[PDB]
C-alpha cells in the first residue's frame, strides 16, 4: 500500500486519538452550552478595528486589558432578520474552545445595542497582509489551510456549521496563528439547514441553488480560502454577485501555472460540485482531507499544539497597538433613554 | 476582474 506497517498503525492510532478528543470535547461544550458579563462604563472605546456590526479596540478600565468589542445596533438586527443569527453567534462563542476560536470574554445589551468582548488579536486580518504581499507560497497557505482543517474538524464533530470563511474573518495572533472571528453565521446543525447566507465569492454552489445544503458547504469555502491564499485570488472572481454566482454554479475552476499539482488535486476535490464526491463529506470523513498528498508535511498534533514555526510574525508595537489595522470613520455609540426590542433579545 | 477589497457577508439572495 502506500504506507508501511509502522506508518499505517501509527496513523490509525492517530485517527482514534482524534475520536477521543473529539467525544471529551463535546461533553465540555454541551456541558457549557446548557450552563453557561461586564456593562459599557466598564470600558474606554479607543479605535475601530473593522466594520461591517462594527468592533472596537476597548481597554478594561480596571486591569488595562485591551480587548475587541462588537457593538450590534438592535434594531438593525431586527430589520435584517438576524435576531436568531446573534443569539446564535453569542451562544455558539460562549461554548466553544479551541486554540484557533477566538475567545468572547464578556456580553451584555443596554438600550440600544448588543456587546461580545472578545479577545483582542493584534497581528491583523489575513486579508490585508494576503492582498499587501500577492499570494502566500504553498508551505504558508497550507500552514493557515491546516488551522482551519483542525477547527473545522472540531467544530462539525459538535454540529456546528461555520458558514462564513475568508480571510476578512481571520485574524493572526502574536505567534503567527489563526483566530477565526465572525460567528454570525455559525449554527447548530444535525443535517440539513436551509438560509442564503455567506460571503459571495465563498458560497458553494448548493447554496446559491437554494438547496437544502449541510456541513459540507465549509469544505468547499476552504478550497476557496486555499486558492484565494495560493493564488493571491478567488477561483470565482467577478466585479458583480450575479456574475459570481453564475462561475461558481458552472464549477469549471482554472488555476494559477505555478499551482503545485497536488495543490491542483486537493482543490478539485473540495470545490466538488458533486456532493457525493467532495473531500469532507465521504465516508472517510476530515481523513480525506488531513491524508491528501498536499498535506503530507503537515504534523497535525504540532499545529494544534502551537508548535510548528509559523511562516510570518506580525509586527507587535505593544499592548494597545493598532498599526496591523486599518482606519475606518469613528461614529459615536449612542445608546437611547428608551428600550428597544427588549423581547426579540430577552435571551441575549 | 474581479473584487479586491473587503467583501461583505449577504443576508439573503
Ligand atoms: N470580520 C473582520 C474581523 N476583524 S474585526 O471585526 O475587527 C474583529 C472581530 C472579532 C474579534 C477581533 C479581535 N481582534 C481584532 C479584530 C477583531
Amino acid at each position: 500500500g502506500h504506507m508501511g506497517n509502522a506508518a499505517a498503525a501509527k496513523k490509525g492510532s492517530e485517527q482514534e486519538s482524534v475520536k477521543e478528543f473529539l467525544a471529551k470535547a463535546k461533553e465540555e461544550f454541551l456541558k457549557k452550552w446548557e450552563s453557561p458579563t461586564a456593562q459599557l462604563d466598564h470600558f474606554d472605546r479607543i479605535k475601530t478595528l473593522g466594520t461591517g456590526g462594527r468592533v472596537m479596540l476597548v481597554k478594561h478600565k480596571e486591569t488595562g486589558n485591551h480587548y475587541a468589542m462588537k457593538i450590534l445596533d438592535k434594531q438593525k438586527v431586527v430589520k435584517l432578520k438576524q435576531i436568531e443569527h446573534t443569539l446564535n453567534e453569542k451562544r455558539i462563542l460562549q461554548a466553544v474552545n479551541f486554540p484557533f476560536l477566538v475567545k468572547l470574554e464578556f456580553s451584555f445589551k443596554d438600550n440600544s445595542n448588543l456587546y461580545m468582548v472578545m479577545e483582542y488579536v493584534p497581528g491583523g486580518e489575513m486579508f490585508s497582509h494576503l492582498r499587501r504581499i500577492g499570494r502566500f507560497s504553498e508551505p504558508h497557505a497550507r500552514f493557515y489551510a491546516a488551522q482551519i482543517v483542525l477547527t473545522f474538524e472540531y467544530l462539525h464533530s459538535l454540529d456546528l456549521i461555520y458558514r462564513d470563511l475568508k480571510p476578512e474573518n481571520l485574524l493572526i495572533d502574536q505567534q503567527g496563528y489563526i483566530q477565526v472571528t465572525d460567528f454570525g453565521f455559525a449554527k447548530r446543525v444535525k443535517g440539513r439547514t436551509w438560509t442564503l447566507c455567506g460571503t459571495p465569492e465563498y458560497l458553494a454552489p448548493e447554496i446559491i441553488l437554494s438547496k437544502g445544503y449541510n456541513k459540507a458547504v465549509d469544505w468547499w469555502a476552504l478550497g476557496v480560502l486555499i486558492y484565494e491564499m495560493a493564488a493571491g485570488y478567488p477561483p470565482f472572481f467577478a466585479d458583480q454577485p450575479i456574475q459570481i454566482y453564475e462561475k461558481i454554479v458552472s464549477g469549471k475552476v482554472r488555476f494559477p501555472s505555478h499551482f503545485s499539482s497536488d495543490l491542483k488535486d486537493l482543490l478539485r476535490n473540495l470545490l466538488q460540485v458533486d456532493l457525493t464526491k467532495r473531500f469532507g463529506n465521504l465516508k472517510n470523513g476530515v481523513n480525506d482531507i488531513k491524508n491528501h498528498k498536499w498535506f503530507a508535511t503537515t504534523d497535525w498534533i504540532a499545529i494544534y499544539q502551537r508548535k510548528v514555526e509559523a511562516p510570518f510574525i506580525p509586527k507587535f508595537k505593544g499592548p494597545g497597538d493598532t498599526s496591523n489595522f486599518d482606519d475606518y470613520e469613528e461614529e459615536e455609540i449612542r445608546v437611547s433613554i428608551n428600550e428597544k426590542c427588549g423581547k426579540e433579545f430577552t435571551e441575549f | 476582474a474581479g473584487r479586491t477589497g473587503r467583501r461583505q457577508a449577504i443576508h439573503d439572495i
